[PDB]
RNA sequence: AGCCAGGAUGUUGGCUUAGAAGCAGCCAUCAUUUAAAGAAAGCGUAAUAGCUCACUGGUCGAGUCGGCCUGCGCGGAAGA
């Protein structure tokens, strides 16, 4: 029962993926290319989280979830890297429509009651990496 | 290390330390280190201490030093008989009577200040306590 | 509101005062106004815990002396040099 | 911690949703993750259900606010109450399937109409 | 066994004791915190 | 105080790094479901995982916490 964050159409380098979930009994290339077959639709350069579920027989089922609050906030403000000094140094900007798009993606991925709760959790990740909401 | 820029006379009578202190109260900072016991503070002591509580506050808030080492102490060196004058001036001291306020402080959290003052007092010869400025 | 109970001082001087302070009581005074001064004694503890609030110094309090209140303010107070103690209090008639 | 004022206000909020609620279900909350509990909180805000875990001797003071007083012996043991403010049922049908899904805790005693329902007969709701 | 005239709690698991008229500091966690007065 | 239970999502917050995922280091430290759950008080990893803590519900059943001021004692305390 492991989790990783893997770039869009990508898999099978040695340090990020193979050892981590490969010491758990998982076949590495089925995860790799069924995850690049599922996440071929995610834009190039966004890490997308993947939850791997392993069973006593090593046959696994993974739910690929929507890209992180921090990655959809990197892309919706246009930027590459967020702030090394958040809310002191501010690195980009998103109007409330992008807070709400990222929070519809994460409306599929949150615990929130309303799209205002998911927009407010994406508001929180918007204040975390320094980005301004405008 | 504190010491009078220039003096009227070079040497002094040993004098006594008697009676109680003036400046019993904290007139600048919110907190102060008061002396309970009676003794002489060399400049070295005061300096080391001021250092201690300067490390302790990470150079924040503010620190006053209310005491000054203005009276010169002498010593004849080893292997020297009595007489032949008064000894040479070794170092400077401040006479301390019970209830003087050695350092004042403010712009800081109280807890932190009690701490810094414990660390400051580790370097001092005499019995000391923590105190707060009051209204009247 | 602060109410301080007190007795009239039958004695005076350094000796009286230091016997007062030994007994866990302390001397204070009430002056100001048309009247004559009134020297009184108090319980060190009650007052020490009472001036442990700030308003004590900014406010009109009352002092119960032989059935009779007076309304006063805190004028100045001399404290023992290193001890959590009170040597004396100047009360000015309010 | 909680001041007496804190406890007083909270007793007023439980008594206030208790007056407004159509039906309630008391259950054991022990031995279940906050993941499945936020799952029954989503399945709660979706069913109109008001979910709570409240102190016992607090809930004797709030349930003294009537007509749930038949539940004051159901408060021995950890208490998780589901008030359905919208619809009756949808708490009692959701809890049996959540406790059979988890196979943890209990779901002990319900209350409707002013009477308590024993554990195997909560299938009435 | 740090043997000294000032003995203290060096963490939250250190527990002070007086055994046979000696003040010691005993730790479950850290053998290095074992102290006696002297 | 003990003992049962949980200590959640966004999320591996961004920075940085071959790796930093609460726990090298730099900066922010928000919001959600909340009974409660620090962008985490320590052990832990190549980095994770793994282990307690803060915090809260349960059982328990009446006093408990730590400063202040003093009285008398303990350690500090070895020599022909
Ligand atoms: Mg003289
Ligand atoms: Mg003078
Ligand atoms: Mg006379
Ligand atoms: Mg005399
Ligand atoms: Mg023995
Ligand atoms: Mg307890
Ligand atoms: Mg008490
Ligand atoms: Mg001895
Ligand atoms: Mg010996
Ligand atoms: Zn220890």
């Amino acid at each position: 029962y492991v989790k990783l964050q893997v770039a869009a159409g990508m898999a099978n380098p040695s340090p990020p993926v193979g050892p981590a979930l490969g010491q758990q009994g998982v076949n590495i290339m089925e995860f790799c290319k069924a995850f690049n077959a599922k996440t071929d639709s995610i834009e190039k350069g966004l890490p997308i989280p993947v939850v791997i579920t392993v069973y006593a027989d090593r046959s696994f089922t993974f739910v690929t979830k929507t890209p992180p609050a921090a990655v959809l906030l990197k892309k919706a403000a246009g930027i590459k890297s967020g702030s090394g000094k958040p809310n002191k140094d501010k690195v980009g900007k998103i109007s409330r429509a992008q807070l709400q798009e990222i929070a519809q993606t994460k409306a599929a991925d949150m615990t929130g009651a309303d799209i205002e709760a998911m927009t407010r959790s994406i508001e929180g990740t918007a204040r975390s990496m320094g980005l301004v909401v405008e | 290390m504190l010491q009078p820029k220039r003096t009227k006379f070079r040497k002094m009578h040993k004098g006594r330390n008697r009676g109680l202190a003036q400046g019993t109260d904290v007139s600048f900072g919110s907190f102060g280190l008061k002396a309970v016991g009676r003794g002489r503070l060399t400049a070295r002591q005061i300096e080391a201490a001021r250092r201690a509580m300067t490390r302790a506050v990470k150079r924040q808030g503010k620190i006053w030093i209310r005491v000054f080492p203005d009276k010169p102490i002498t010593e004849k060196p080893l292997a020297v008989r009595m007489g032949k004058g008064k000894g040479n001036v070794e170092y400077w001291v401040a006479l301390i009577q019970p209830g003087k306020v050695l350092y004042e402080m403010d712009g800081v959290p109280e807890e932190l200040a009690r701490e810094a003052f414990k660390l400051a007092a580790a370097k001092l010869p005499i019995k000391t306590t923590f105190v707060t400025k009051t209204v009247m | 509101m602060f109410t301080i109970n007190a007795e009239v001082r039958k004695e005076q001087g350094k000796g009286a005062s230091r016997r007062l302070r030994a007994a866990n009581k302390f001397p204070a005074i009430i002056y100001g106004g048309k009247e004559a001064p009134l020297a009184i004694e108090l319980d060190h503890d009650k007052v020490m815990n009472m001036q442990a609030k700030a308003e004590f110094y900014s406010e009109v309090l009352t002092i119960v002396v032989d059935g009779k209140e007076i309304k006063v303010k805190a004028q100045d107070v001399q404290r023992h040099p290193y001890k959590p103690k009170l040597q004396h209090i100047d009360f000015v008639r309010a | 911690a909680l001041n007496l004022q804190d406890k007083q206000a909270i007793v007023a909020e439980v008594s206030e949703v208790a007056k407004g609620a159509l039906s309630a279900v008391v259950a054991d909350s022990r031995g279940v993750t906050v993941d499945k509990m936020t799952e029954l909180r989503k399945a709660g805000r979706e069913a109109g259900v008001y979910m709570r875990v409240v102190r016992n001797t607090l809930l004797r003071r709030a349930v003294e606010g009537t007509p749930f007083e038949c539940l004051k012996d159901a408060f021995v043991g950890p208490t998780l109450i589901a008030y359905v403010t919208e619809h009756p049922g949808a708490a009692a049908r959701l809890f049996k399937e959540f406790a059979k899904a988890n196979a943890k805790f209990e779901v002990k005693a319900a209350a409707f109409e002013g009477e308590l329902i024993p554990a195997s007969q909560i299938d009435r709701l | 066994m740090k043997v000294r005239a000032s003995v203290k709690k060096l963490c939250r698991n250190c527990k002070i004791v007086k055994r046979d008229g000696v003040i010691r500091v005993i730790c479950s966690a850290e053998p290095k915190h074992k102290q006696r007065q002297g």
